RNA sequence: AAAACUCCAGUUGACACAAAAUAGACUACGAAAGUGGCUUUAACAUAUCUGAACACACAAUAGCUAAGACCCAAACUGGGAUUAGAUACCCCACUAUGCUUAGCCCUAAACCUCAACAGUUAAAUCAACAAAACUGCUCGCCAGAACACUACGAGCCACAGCUUAAAACUCAAA
């Protein structure tokens, strides 16, 4: 009798993944962070599925990266030499 | 609230007055804003190395 | 329903139980089923404290006879 | 070229293996986008063909995903034969 | 095990090579392009020691854009720079073309020896404007 | 598309056939069937199905019915004056157990 | 993952401009590309150019360098008889190769449904 | 026009006027402030010397008030930046709906009209 | 296809381009 | 509006440096400007070879001046350290504490867009 | 294959007044055209909607006047291969032109060829393609084709043009 069903807020949801930067805050003086999702070889600037994020994150991201380029903080055509023992993140698939 | 938060982050300011200490104080100082981040987002400092 | 709440609320804190699911006996009673059953007869009396049934519940399941051999 | 020099775009050979380094330097540029871009730049490319060109390759790139991901999920019943005849 | 990443000038660079580090190493710029290829052997301190093309040996037209006379101009810039005392190089590559690994097979059959493989490919990032699409 | 009102509900994206409405049209399809072969009927089982082909054809062996979980070619039922000969008795009732 | 196409194709309800235009319809069929095959080969060239070095180099006669110019025969023989009987009795290989005619099979078996 | 050091309206209607020292007034003034502020002062001023309730935000008296003080935005950048088309059409626009709502205003209510063409000093000509 | 128009338009224009060049 | 500006030098370490920062906070101060603080960076080597201005640049120090600056000051503060040959460069940017973060989800599985076709058989 | 130059090229140190690869598997801003290296400022309108060819304003690129600049590309031109002929497709050099200032006709397949204001699709069902189909109001147009992105007339910092825009004849079509 009772035992209608109900439209309710439908569980079975477990929390959306967000970014690996989202509680965080990201600043141009940063070098580290901002050549962490550098390649180490050409230099290029990894993509939105490489490096795991959203829009305005990887907005935030590049606008980062164009301002530490230009202003004198970290190079384009390569990596930083003295960073090369990040913790690797993005996904690679050279050298096997 | 803000005003007040203003009024006591007011005091820590560069007047005529402190120019020499405060310049020394700078340049006996290294600050670095550099941390990056793993697969989960933990904070690692370079200062630590 | 609110069985599913509770159950979404199980799975979350504990996970999978030790016995395995029969869905050939039509009125088999899992782990689940028993779980959900001892929150609804110990809401019934008259509480308003979801986290107190909730350990009551766990510590009258411990103490029956079932071990739930949960993660650390 | 105000930058440094040994550092971008340079791999290491080990027991003299020149072909191996070779082939990953060939799939860096590959993979980074080099190959192709002096290929392209090889002449002038107008701007309506450069957009055109770039909504192609979207589309095949989309519609290859696709496929793969269809096949991804049609591997599941392309073993043998359960039923005979019927 | 084995970094592929170059070491730094900086100190302790673990790597021996005829009793030198990286640093001191003599270069060897190829300029690879669509059709000629030229090789030049210069030195830690900067000394021209060889250089050669493919027009050196006695190529006219359309044979320059073949391997045979890149591997041959090779051979020829490895063996007058062993004519003077040079063992270990760095091989430069620049530009792509026919005769892009066909130089470097040269100077490895020359008696050369090559731990780095670099390149530096002169393409702009929408720089100059280069020549008109031909009608083929 | 067609199949809104014999649905009760949805259970994580599964539906769940109502069994009220279900039992009221099987009882009426049960003796529709049983007043055609009470008169000297002729049912078919067309089920194309590679799971259970073997258990319908039996069935109708067994009770002296018939039977067709094969392939089905063109003109059979319909261009049956050209195939199976001059004048057939065409199956006045067909059984889908496998749409 | 696949980027979806929101205000991609230029439909009744895109307020905006159309970044995405293709020539054929978003619509898959139900046959599978044929995978690319026959290309220009070439290999083996150091080789013939050591070989011909070392004949230029001594007489015409064979007998000044053998050794490179039967180490040359040896390979080239070595790869055409390879390649030969390759693409002569085996074109299978292990799990995962050329796989067209079941490919299309399955496609034809779970085909599209465009018309409702 | 508003003097640098004059006050804003988020620094208006808070206690403590005089307990602050130089800088701080200084740092909450127009000096370190914005464009918009000025603009919002000015609207303020205008609503409440000219018109009578300055709170009502939905009227039309807020929304002339608003179009003014963007045409006087507009002219003064025009004046500043010699070639500009955006702006000019901008300021043309808002020129065009501020008629409109002045002719509206005079058809529905002609006394804050004529408060208005008094006060801001415009007149509302009849278009040929 | 549809194009005949197109191409009877550009020749009556390069015709009158003609005629005004002429004199 | 809240500012930061990146002072970069070319050794000189204390004398130099410290006469530099003094005229630039005199500067800041009779322009219509209110400093707030000065760090370091530090002093480490320089991304890419700075031959702008004068002849070889490879190694300088670097500056952090929060300062809050009005609106008719940042050209001459610029025009002020382009003349001036002792910095080599430096942009006057906002502080990014003025502008807070959002509450984005992260990414989020995008649905497949349909109902772009008709049902034609063809 | 010519042809073009040998004060030609190569590594090192010293250099620019248009042009901002990767990010860009992003769909954003702007009425449209159009626009994505960095630093600062002004700023992206309208509390019902629609509405001028009786008006105003903006507006891809190219072409003009005078000054400042010129690496490279390039109308034209000169030279050089093939063809019976090549004023084009094959190669090199060069002029106007790609840049900023103030003044000009406002030109396109200005294409997402789909006008704006709102909603609907189990009452409504479409020749065929293409991007599925309707209800209420409004602006300019159509009702056979070439003749005709045309003379004249009405305006245009321009006299090789732009905006509006036909008649006569043939055809039983397009
Ligand atoms: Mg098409
Ligand atoms: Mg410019
Ligand atoms: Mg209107
Ligand atoms: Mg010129
Ligand atoms: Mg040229
Ligand atoms: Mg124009
Ligand atoms: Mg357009
Ligand atoms: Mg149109
Ligand atoms: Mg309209
Ligand atoms: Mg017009
Ligand atoms: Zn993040």
């Amino acid at each position: 009798n009772e035992d209608l069903p109900i439209s309710m807020e439908n569980p079975y949801k477990e929390p959306l993944k967000k970014c690996i930067l989202c509680g965080k805050h990201v600043d141009y003086k940063n070098v580290q962070l901002l050549s962490q999702f550098v390649s180490p070889f050409t230099g290029c600037i990894y993509g939105r599925h490489i490096t795991g994020l959203c829009g305005k994150k990887q907005k935030e991201i590049t606008k980062a990266i164009k301002r530490a380029q230009i202003m004198g903080f970290m190079p384009v055509t390569y990596k930083d030499p003295a960073y090369l023992k990040d913790p690797k993140v993005c996904n690679i698939r050279y050298r096997e | 609230r803000e005003v007040l938060q203003l009024q006591e982050e007011v005091k820590n300011f560069i007047t005529r007055e402190n120019l020499e200490a405060r310049v020394e104080a700078a340049l006996d100082s290294r600050k670095n804003y550099n941390w990056a981040i793993t697969r989960e987002g933990l904070v690692v400092r370079p200062q630590r190395r | 329903y609110h069985e599913d709440r509770i159950r979404a609320k199980f799975y979350s804190v504990y996970g999978s139980g030790q016995r395995a699911f029969d869905l050939f006996n039509p009125n088999f009673k899992s782990t689940c089923q028993r779980f959900v059953e001892k929150y609804t007869e110990l809401q019934k009396l008259g509480e308003t404290d979801e986290e107190k049934l909730f350990v009551e519940t766990g510590k009258a399941l411990l103490a029956e006879g079932v071990i739930l051999r949960r993660v650390g | 070229a105000k930058h440094l020099k040994f550092i971008a775009r340079t791999v290491m050979v080990q027991e003299g293996n020149v072909e191996s380094a070779y082939r990953t330097l060939n799939r860096i540029l590959t993979m980074d986008g080099l190959i192709e871009d002096i290929k392209h730049r090889r002449y002038y490319e107008k701007p309506c063909r450069r957009r055109q060109r770039e909504s192609y390759e979207r589309c095949r790139r989309i519609y290859n995903m696709e496929m793969a991901r269809k096949i991804n999920f049609l591997m599941r019943k392309n073993r043998a034969d359960p039923w005979q005849g019927c | 095990k084995f970094s592929i990443y170059p070491p730094i000038p900086g100190e302790e660079s673990s790597l021996r090579w005829a009793g030198k580090k990286f640093e001191e190493i003599p270069i060897a710029h190829i300029k690879a392009s669509h059709n000629n290829t030229q090789i030049q052997v210069v030195s830690a301190s900067n000394e021209p020691l060889a250089f050669a093309s493919c027009g050196t040996e006695g190529f006219r037209n359309a044979k320059k854009g073949t391997g045979i006379a890149a591997q041959t101009a090779g051979i020829a810039a490895a063996a007058r720079a062993k004519q003077k005392g040079v063992i270990h190089i760095r091989v430069v590559v620049k530009g792509l073309g026919p005769g892009r690994l066909s130089a470097m097979h040269g100077l490895i059959m020359g008696g050369l020896e090559v731990i780095s493989i670099t390149d530096n490919t002169p393409i702009p990032h929408n720089g100059c404007r280069p020549r008109k699409a031909r009608k083929l | 598309r067609f199949m809104e009102p014999y649905i009760f509900g949805s259970r994580l994206d599964h539906d769940i056939i109502d069994l009220e409405q279900t039992a009221t049209h099987l009882q009426l399809a049960l003796n529709f069937t049983a007043h055609m072969a009470y008169r000297k009927g002729i049912i078919l089982f067309i089920s194309r199905n590679r799971q259970f082909s073997y258990l319908i054809e039996n069935m109708a062996r067994d009770c002296g019915e018939y039977a067709h979980t094969r392939y089905f070619r063109g003109g059979m039922l319909t261009n049956a004056r050209l195939l199976f000969g001059p004048t057939v008795r065409l199956p006045d009732l067909i059984i889908f157990l496998h749409t | 993952a696949t980027p979806s196409l929101r205000g991609r194709l230029a439909r009744f309800g895109n307020p905006r401009k159309p970044v995405l235009k293709p020539n054929k319809p978003l619509i898959l069929a139900n046959r599978v590309g044929e995978r690319r095959r026959e290309k220009g080969e070439a290999t083996c060239i150091t080789e013939m150019s050591v070989m011909m070095a070392c004949w230029k180099q001594n007489e015409f006669r064979d007998d000044a360098c053998r050794k490179e110019i039967q180490g040359f025969l040896d390979c080239a023989a070595r790869a055409q008889e390879a390649r030969k009987m390759r693409s002569i009795q085996e074109t299978l290989g292990e799990s995962g190769s050329l796989l067209p005619n079941k490919l299309n099979k399955l496609l034809q078996r779970f085909p599209n449904k465009p018309y409702l | 026009d508003p003097p640098p050091s004059t006050l804003l309206k988020d620094y208006q209607n808070v206690p403590g006027i005089e307990k602050v020292d130089d800088v701080v007034k200084r740092l909450l003034s127009l000096e370190m402030a914005n464009k918009k502020e000025m603009l919002k002062i000015k609207q303020e001023q205008f609503m409440k010397k000219i018109v009578a309730n300055p709170e009502d935000t939905r009227s039309l008296e807020a929304r002339i008030i608003a179009l003014s003080v963007k045409i006087r935005s507009y002219e003064e950048h025009l004046e500043k930046h010699r070639k500009d088309k955006a702006h000019k059409r901008y300021l043309l626009m808002s020129i065009d709906q501020r008629k409109k709502m002045l002719k509206n205003l005079r058809n529905t209510n002609y006394d804050v009209f004529e408060k208005i063409c008094w006060g801001l000093g415009i007149e509302y000509t009849f278009p040929p | 296809k549809n194009v005949l128009k197109i191409r009877r338009r550009k020749m009556n224009h390069h015709k009158y381009r003609k005629l005004v060049k002429k004199t | 509006p809240r500012y930061e500006l990146a002072l970069i030098l070319k050794a000189m370490q204390r004398p130099e440096t410290a006469a530099t920062l003094k005229r630039t906070i005199e500067a800041l101060m009779d322009r219509g400007a209110i400093v707030r603080d000065l760090e370091n960076l530090g002093e480490r080597a320089l991304p890419y070879r700075i031959s702008a201005h004068s002849q070889q640049h490879n190694r300088g120090g670097y500056f952090l001046v929060d300062f809050y600056a009005p609106t008719a000051a940042v050209e001459s503060m610029v025009e002020h350290l382009s003349r001036d040959i002792d910095v080599i460069r430096g942009n006057i940017v906002k502080h990014p504490l003025t502008q807070e973060l959002k509450e984005c989800e992260g990414i989020v599985p995008v649905p497949l867009a349909e109902k772009l076709y008709s049902t034609k058989k063809r």
